[PDB]
């Protein structure tokens, strides 16, 4: 799910319980695994520092007639990532509605102690924890498929600046091209 | 703006978007306000909480079957769990909230059903046993829906409450509850109430660990029906939100 | 002349001489702050504006 | 100068500035204010060094060849193109097209090879680099008439001093250096593709002036380059695959990210 | 005036009308104008087409399966065949163009499904093989599309161009082609996609029978899916038009 | 007015009054307000807790013997777990505060003895053990007084504190802790220190369930001394009060 | 410019200048017009040479490092702490909070090693010194694609000149270096203790160039900082027991004083 | 510009300009002189005044 198209969507099926988790990835660009490929993320591994809030767009590309809640939570470090819906609420969250319009941005404000943040690894500071839990569940009707997806954007704000100047690891040579 | 199908409730860190639904119901025709000094019972200095107890707590999501009875959430005691308004309660002698009760529930277009949203101030449950008072565990939720029943709740030494969806736990007739500010859930369009209650209480402040002002009942007043096949789990999810909130007295932690 | 401009400073002033006959050997632009994004965001024909949604 | 936040507050209007279709291939702006509440903050960040040309003025060592002073190599050649470092033509080819001058510096260091040759002692090696433009004339031998640089420039350094600078301003036939271009030089479509005479500066020739020590002595021209001036158009994806060509995109197939666990995992593997 | 899923593009005879769609993408902020003197490098008298050279020329439609890799058409090498822009372009040996380009792709509203529509300038492709270039056959169109694979195209001495969806044949990501102006027909709603590319190149003319200075690419993000039976073929049809063209020295037809 | 003897310092509900003492010590000369928007890092809201973690919350008193070595608190882990200051550090991500530290300590007037009350910014303590950090468990208190020794602690593989009063556990000279703010509390006259410390550090805001921004550290300079018989049990109670606290962030519960 | 003295007399009064509780943590001024008599004496003193930042900056060794120019360390690394050496570090842990910029000068200085090796002949030794920002790539061999500095800074100095000299700006991701941290990075208070990232600026390596002779020579890079435009917040002791640990404050007990005799002898041991 | 300033005298004028873009390459602000004991000496709350004891 990593040397396909199906890395990019992200699977939403109905299920009957709801509190189920659709995804799940700590904010931490240029350097999660998840960011790390992205444009916004490849610009990042050039800069050491990095300050602003960032924009999770996640845009529903289910079937015409297929509905859904879902429960976009962010949650700051302080503790080690959510498990249910009910503790994810506490945290900074959007409920979004679908039914036109099917897109839906989640802006992850900026939540840090200091000016900037690394943005490889370290402890000192850290990014918290994006989470999606399903708030109720996808009702399809029938003859409409039952298996919908989602696609996660992310974008900087205008409140973003990049500082001091690095060069990629992500590139790399051995001899010259001949 | 536009289409009045959309409507956006940000409460501090947590908003509520929805895509389609009507109106916000606003209480008596009272948004909820601080209290001001011509009422103000407490000779105490009053905290603030603010962003930090105005987030919409997202309650239990209920599953709503074809035939289902109903359920109901006491107010202060659906809170007494989750963040920090569960938190102030204890350590606070008194308290004072208004409240964003938004009830949400999508459905397709093939489905079909109308909930009554009411919220009830002073729902003082009678009792299956006719001459004993309900249990405060079976009365109270724990921020869990209490479902009512069809039939009566046999009699005998029980404590337990006498739940009938027709007389609404009360002995009031379930179809003339709607004077209280409320919504339907029509399910063929519009998936969310949004009901805006004040601070409604005989005194300027009172204890919420001890007093539930609000009671919160979701009826169904045309069950849920559709098709064979499909989908068959329409949950109904709570996000309900304290506003104006505001103690005094601070105590200890307690019960 | 000499082009008197302050340093970039965070929250002053340096002489500056051209002293060679092209202009493709003076010192780097460094200092060419601008910023624009109504191009490569929103590159929509009639702006979408934030009040409203963008269809109908 | 980066934007400021403001004071907000509640919202019960139809707003709604989160829900919007990014369907249009609009790219929606949204501040905190929009999803919460936030007060009056104000940043004093600067967005200076993430500009266009602070970003890619940074030398980087563009190649490196070796020439012996006595034996066969007398002399190295190089036909210029920044496709020889993955380094500085990664940064490149973040834009389609990009326009600039160089400034060409060179770090020329010797080293003495191992050899049985007695009373071994250097004079201090003088070393040309000579660039030939498009279209020059091509020396062979080292000692014939092309390095008397009539007309084409030549950096004589003498060695054990501050490493050789000059400037080349932009040369091109086009109005803008082309990063990637799609297209044949032949009619027919045949032949090489995007081999395309815009970003083909000629070649540059180096040699040891003298004939140094006694003994052999191999000495290491590093070429480095660093673009003054620049301005830079249609900004476009960041190579992905490893380069395999120092003319063509040509890749062998790799992931599309990094792995992990799960969906919901937290932790990177 | 009223809905915004109405859009109408007039060029010429041609009229393209949509019922539900979204907004126009406009270039990178550029409308394509015709060449003013300050950038004018031909010295000869240019043409004027007009309108007889900037109707919607409807390229050829490619079927979308369940699950289908991808496809993409050059641009000036889609329209060597239609009209007279295939013809002035072989009679002229510099032009300079514009394009108007509209994906047009409808579906049920129980079908799901969404297409990039992105505009790559100068998409220079890699090769399977790793140090061969690819053929002139292969790496063009014809007015057809060219459709990727999913696994990587084996190597060999074959001068086939590598097709390969998630690095879209140039050895980039996927999903950072985004950059350049683009727009997306979810099948959910918006059907349509229009992208106009005003004249991109670092020299103000060239030849376009030598050289593709876009390559329209259709991904498809999320494969087209729905239920059993109904209908399964939803094809998408490329209508293109060029928008202020213009020629300069007349020669004779060539290759 | 009159004697200067007097002082009352009333923060919310509890006062401190005290017959006799010396005037207050301010910070370095800052007194704690709220940070401004021209220091402030968070882009979110942040809560105002008031009166109702603003109150003189009285920590473990701890026994003064005749020869004893001393003891130290650390700040924001001796109020993690008294009142809402120990609830609101655990919801919230970033936490700011001063402090109004107040030790009070009584004797008779036949009894002798002079503690130096210092307030340490940043004790970055030692250890036995010259390769080992301390542990969380013998480094920090829990409300508890973590007492120190007048012996070297032996050195093993332990992870225990070093602790020598003569030190001060940091390896600085007992006798040069008074650069940073304090008070004596000299028996014979001055009964309590009072030491008003303003928030102070490197970033404006920071956790404080993983950070501890002041360390209180009372060492008995001259012993207590006296006749035999009297009483034989002067404690010293420490009363410490948050002052402008101001949190952001707010999370969940946590370490 | 400091203060004066001014003519005073007899005091019979009930002023008291001298008697005052130094048990409120007040440290009182006193001038010797109150304890005796003194005339107007001007005093042109200067408390220039006592500033801040005139203090601090002075060059001060951080460290030093050797690397084989033909073996097997070819180059050297290290994390910039000041923690290395005592001189300086004492000086900037009498501050618990400090912002500074900071000038790096290079002395790299050559020494023979002795070896069998036939007509050992130097050609001038040049050495890189290259600066690799916090969370930038690691270099392993020296021909490693690192080397070619694509963005990272890198003085390049031929040996017989003027030592290299770079500066750096203030880097920290809050608002100044912390010299004492308590705290963890762990949110479960294990760990590292004091390890926080605020005084971190990545790692600084150093390699040989070219091949310098056939023999094998070995070369020594000594580090200088120099503090400029420093501001110094929060006074604290100085550091009393010796240092054991490069990030650490880890101390054997020992002395509160230098001993001598009994408590009136007037000659120190 | 050229900043002219007295040389630090016991009991004159130098040029000095900044040639370099950013200014945290200027040289050291060696000449800055500002004292203010009133800090970490006495730091109470009310200044004890010289002419009576500070207890009552
Ligand atoms: O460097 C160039 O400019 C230069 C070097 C070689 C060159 N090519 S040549 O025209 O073939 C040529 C080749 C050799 C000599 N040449 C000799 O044969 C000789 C013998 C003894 C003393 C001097 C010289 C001397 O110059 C002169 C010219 C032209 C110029
Ligand atoms: O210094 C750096 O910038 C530099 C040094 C090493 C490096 N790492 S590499 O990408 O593994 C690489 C490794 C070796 C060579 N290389 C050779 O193998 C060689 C043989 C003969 C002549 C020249 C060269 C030459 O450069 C080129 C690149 C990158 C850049």
């Amino acid at each position: 799910k990593v040397n396909s198209m199906e890395a990019y969507q992200i699977p939403v099926r109905s299920n009957e319980g709801s509190g189920t988790q659709v995804f799940g990835f700590p904010l931490q660009p240029g350097y999660s695994s998840v960011f790390s490929r992205t444009l916004l993320g490849e610009i990042l591994n050039y800069y050491t520092h990095w300050s602003g809030s960032i924009k999770l767009t996640f845009m529903f590309c289910g079937s015409a007639m297929a509905t859904g809640k879902f429960l976009l939570a962010y949650s700051p470090p302080g503790a080690g990532a959510p498990t249910k819906r009910v503790d994810a609420m506490l945290g900074t969250h959007v409920i979004w509605d679908v039914g036109l319009q099917s897109s839906c941005v989640l802006c992850i404000p900026w939540i840090s102690q200091t000016h900037y943040r690394f943005v490889a690894s370290d402890e000192y500071t850290a990014g918290g924890f994006i989470t999606c839990w399903y708030q109720t569940n996808i009702v399809v009707p029938a003859d409409a498929q039952s298996s919908c997806y989602i696609m996660c954007f992310v974008s900087a704000c205008n409140d973003f600046s990049v500082r001091l100047l690095k060069d990629t690891p992500f590139i790399s040579q051995q001899n010259f091209f001949q | 703006g536009y289409s009045d199908r959309a409507r956006s409730i940000t409460l501090g860190n947590s908003t509520i978007t929805t895509q389609e639904c009507a109106n916000v119901v606003v209480g008596y025709g009272v948004w909820p306000d601080y209290l001001k000094d011509s009422e103000a019972t407490a000779e105490d200095q009053p905290t603030q909480p603010d962003v930090a107890t105005c987030r919409f707590y997202t309650l239990d999501s209920v599953q709503w079957q074809k035939t289902s009875p109903g359920w109901w959430w006491k107010l202060p005691d659906a809170l007494s769990n989750l963040g920090l308004f569960g938190q102030n309660m204890q350590y606070h002698y008194l308290g004072r909230t208004g409240y964003t009760v938004h009830v949400q529930c999508n459905a397709s277009k093939f489905h079909q059903g109308c909930l009554l949203v009411v919220c009830v101030p002073e729902a003082e449950m009678g009792c299956a046993t006719l001459d004993n008072t309900p249990s405060s565990a079976e009365l109270l939720g724990g921020d869990t829906a209490k479902e009512f029943a069809d039939k009566p709740v046999a009699s005998g030494s029980n404590k337990l409450v006498q739940r009938v969806v027709y007389n609404a736990g009360m002995g009031v007739g379930v179809g003339n509850l709607t004077i209280f500010p409320h919504q339907w859930i029509n399910l063929r369009t519009n998936n969310s109430a949004t009901i805006v209650m004040p601070y409604t209480n005989s005194v300027p402040m009172d204890n919420m660990f001890r007093h539930n002002n609000v009671t919160l009942m979701v009826i169904p007043f045309v069950p849920l029906d559709y098709c064979p096949g499909s989908t068959t789990y329409v949950p109904i999810t709570v996000t309900i939100a304290p506003m104006c909130a505001e103690y005094n007295g601070l105590r200890l932690a307690g019960h | 002349g000499a082009q008197v401009s302050t340093q970039k400073t965070g929250a002053i002033h340096y002489t500056n001489i051209n002293y060679y006959k092209d202009a493709a050997s003076n010192s780097a632009n460094r200092q060419d702050f601008t910023q624009d994004p109504g191009k490569f965001t929103e590159p929509v024909k009639d702006i979408m504006i934030k009040s409203l949604p963008a269809l109908n | 100068r980066v934007a400021d936040t403001v004071g907000t507050g509640p919202t019960n209007s139809e707003a709604i500035p989160a829900l919007t279709a990014a369907e249009t291939g609009h790219t929606s702006q949204v501040v905190p204010g929009d999803t919460m509440q936030t007060r009056h903050v104000k940043n004093y960040h600067s967005r200076s060094e993430s500009t266009i040309e602070n970003f890619l003025c940074r030398s980087a060592c563009v190649y490196f060849t070796e020439y012996k002073n006595s034996g066969a190599k007398r002399y190295a050649e190089w036909v210029l193109t920044p496709r020889q470092a993955a380094q500085l033509r990664r940064k490149l080819e973040f834009f389609t097209y990009v326009r600039f001058d160089l400034e060409l510096t060179f770090v020329i260091t010797s080293t003495q090879q191992p050899s049985t040759t007695q009373n071994q002692d250097a004079q201090i090696l003088t070393h040309q680099i000579m660039y030939v433009p498009p279209g020059g004339p091509v020396p062979d031998k080292v000692d014939s008439y092309v390095w008397q640089t009539s007309t084409n420039p030549s950096v004589f350094w003498t060695e054990g001093n501050a490493p050789p600078r000059m400037s080349i301003p932009f040369l091109s036939i086009g109005n803008a250096y082309s990063n990637f271009y799609d297209g044949w030089s032949e009619f027919s479509r045949n032949g090489v593709y995007g081999i395309n005479t815009l970003n083909n500066m000629g070649t540059l020739y180096a040699r040891h002036v003298n004939a140094g020590s006694t003994g052999p002595i191999k000495s290491t021209i590093r070429i480095y380059f660093k673009p003054k001036h620049v301005k830079a158009w249609i900004p476009r994806p960041p190579r992905l695959c490893q380069y395999e060509k120092a003319k063509n995109v040509n890749f062998q197939p790799s992931g599309v990210t990094t792995t992990r666990q799960s969906i919901t995992t937290m932790t990177n593997t």
